[PDB]
């Protein structure tokens, strides 16, 4: 059944949808800045109403 | 006539003491800080 759907196929025939590859490291949530701003003012909220 | 000893006064200094009984919030003078994000219906980066 992985042969009938082209396990056998050229690594580099297979094409990403676009045309490049990538590798990301981009810094991201920790979430200190949420919490702090929590216990500042607990009236208010991150999630905004879209 | 009653002669009593005090304090001299250059031995004392009166010092203003501030009192609070909790720390205010950041935004302190706002009735409503959740209406900025629920009244963003475009969305917030």
């Amino acid at each position: 059944s992985m042969l009938r759907n082209w396990s056998w196929v050229n690594v580099h025939n297979v094409h990403s949808v676009t045309g490049t590859s990538e590798n990301v490291v981009l810094a991201g949530y920790v979430g200190l800045s949420r919490t702090h701003d929590y216990i500042m003012d607990t009236r208010s909220t991150p999630a905004t109403s879209q | 006539i009653k002669t009593a000893p005090v304090v001299p006064p250059t031995e004392q200094r009166d010092m203003v003491q501030e009192e609070r009984v909790g720390t205010p919030v950041k935004n302190a003078g706002n009735a409503n800080p959740a209406a900025d994000s629920d009244n963003a219906t475009e969305g917030v980066v």
